[PDB]
């Protein structure tokens, strides 16, 4: 590839080392919340977030409590540099679109996906498109009430469809079965 | 890490650790806490990493350490080259007083028609041990699950652990590292043993290429090759302009 | 990489295909990508080639039982009434007799 | 394997050794086990990789060897070649007294203006044997098998 390799491959050893030393630091001072699900009856897949803080009601100063079980759990590996979590989401959609063929359902629900993602007060015209098409098509959840409302109102909007085969095939059906009953009322009229 | 990571410094320390090492085949970049209350990142202290300028002289690792990264090392010096203010400013940061002036080895050298140095030089001394402490198991109030924390961390919240919910289940005793800094300077130690709330060395050296030759280590960059012809140009232009 | 590999090797319009790129979907990690992650999980219990384990999943396996079976064909029908229909004229030539 | 081969120390093991075979043509690794509590692999142990920085020197084989990869081999020697503090580390890590200095043989050479030199060799000798031990044949409660 590139001349600089070899320097690259230790500029990553490094970054890791670092990324090792940071999640040290993290899990000794800062509060990482511990997720787990109640698996409620009512509500499936609900991730609380629950932390754990203890103020020591002898001085103001706060006291962290961190699970010794759960702190080793996640590696550290070696990427491209992004700023924020919202531009590693947009350009893992990105890689996905680009690994989609078009024409497929999946490639519009990346779309979906992607516009639903913007920043700009002036792109939210298709921010709040994409989202209520998502939400109706029910490949998302609800979670505000208008959102509910645009679920309801697909629901209602959905029954009204109809196949003018299925109508035409049951007329046909009907006709057949009036033409059985007429023959089972020939029998009658026989029997007199 | 991305909070922490966005701003100029981390960027820059990263930029001046890669010229170091494509020039001279060392470099390196530290990490400091620090607190702050108007933007915290989840508790009251923010992680920043810090840029050293000559990773060649300023850190000195452990001379038994055989990784690149120096994962096995148990001793690290960073020798600070600081002027009259900024010294100033350092004794008033932490508790020392800036009525005695510190002195310690010397990295630079007096090769250049330079006017004045800085001439203020002080030491911090890391290390890291391996004692197997204690750690007490708690019981969840929330949820009937065994937890697990450290007798050190939570020593001064014991009693109020027990008036919430926790109830103590068992003792163990895990092995876990821990990491103490002191600032030497030459004739007296100024701060003895602090707790740095890391695991690990902060410093994060980078390498030119690598090497051991018989027991000693050598690194190179991309000058050191190049050197000879250099100054043979040099010295034939000289003479033909002569 | 492995299911990346059969991709490759698969021709695409293809249920394999369709198969495989679920497959690859359901294997990613962050949060962010969560809804194609559902998505696909959903699809694969519905479609019967993977198993339900959590009371959701084969919740949704006995949804999707239920719509198989509301299906019908407008051929199946009309091709019934004329089955019908032709019963009821032997019915009348029977009843003629 | 994942697991215990994922972090750096493996991929600096096998950079030296890949290194040192392209400049003079031998390099080697050895596998270390330990103790570990706070994140062990399976059971409270941990297999990690370790290099060797001169493998033309410090490690010496059995010379009846015949394989490139010298599997029917008997003999190991590693010499070490470690400074005054990794010494009483070493001490330290085994039940070995820090008050005696041990010697060994000498692989490196004075041949260049350095300054100075660790001057503590100590030496590890690996050997294996075949004896036909004996085992015991039980019946598993759960499975009768």
């Amino acid at each position: 590839d590139l001349e600089t390799y070899v320097f690259q491959d230790n500029l990553a050893t490094a970054m890791r080392r670092d990324g090792e030393i940071y999640q040290s630091i993290v899990n000794d001072i800062y509060d990482v919340p511990r997720n787990v699900t109640i698996t409620l009856e009512d509500g499936s897949e609900k991730d609380v977030q629950l932390m754990a803080e203890v103020v020591d009601l002898a001085t103001g100063e706060k006291q962290v409590l961190n699970d010794i079980r759960g702190r080793y759990e996640c590696y550290t590996d070696v990427g491209p540099s992004f700023q924020s979590m919202k531009q590693q989401n947009r350009a893992e959609i990105l890689e996905l679109l680009g690994k989609t063929p078009q024409g497929t359902p999946e490639y519009q629900l990346l779309l979906l996906q992607y516009f639903t993602l913007l920043d700009g007060k002036g792109v939210e015209m298709m921010r709040d498109y994409a989202n209520k098409q998502l939400i109706q098509m029910g490949v998302k959840k609800p979670e505000t009430p208008e959102e509910q409302q645009w679920l309801v109102e697909a629901q209602q909007a959905k029954q009204g469809q109809q196949d003018p085969a299925m109508v035409q095939a049951q007329g046909v059906l009907l006709q057949g079965q009036a033409e059985l009953a007429k023959a089972q009322n020939q029998t009658l009229s026989l029997q007199i | 890490y991305r909070t922490d990571m966005r701003h100029n410094t981390a960027k820059i320390a990263v930029n001046i650790a890669v010229r170091e090492q494509i020039e001279a085949g060392v470099g390196a970049w530290r990490l400091v806490t620090d607190y702050e209350d108007q933007s915290p990142t989840s508790n009251n202290q923010v992680i920043r990493r810090e840029p050293i300028h000559s990773a060649c002289s300023h850190v000195i690792w452990d001379s038994n350490s055989k990784l690149m990264d120096k994962s096995d090392a148990r001793h690290c010096t960073v020798i600070h080259s600081m002027s009259q203010n900024g010294w100033e400013d350092f004794a008033e940061k932490y508790d020392l007083d800036a009525d005695d002036i510190p002195s310690f080895q010397n990295p630079n050298d007096w090769v250049f028609p330079w006017l004045t140095q800085d001439t203020i030089q002080i030491a911090e001394f890391y290390e890291v041990v391996e004692k197997k402490e204690t750690a007490f198991i708690y019981q969840d109030p929330v949820t009937g699950e065994p937890v697990s924390y450290f007798k050190r961390d939570i020593k001064d919240v014991i009693d109020d652990l027990a008036d919430s919910g926790f109830i103590k289940i068992a003792e163990r005793q895990i092995k876990r590292r821990r990491v103490y800094k002191s600032i030497i300077t030459c004739t007296a130690v100024l701060k003895d043993k602090q707790l740095i709330a890391g695991e690990h060395i902060p410093i994060v050296p980078v390498f030119g290429e690598w090497g051991f030759v018989e027991d000693k280590e050598v690194y190179e960059g991309v000058v050191r090759l190049t050197k000879d012809g250099q100054r043979l140009r040099n010295m034939i232009m000289s003479f033909n302009a002569d």
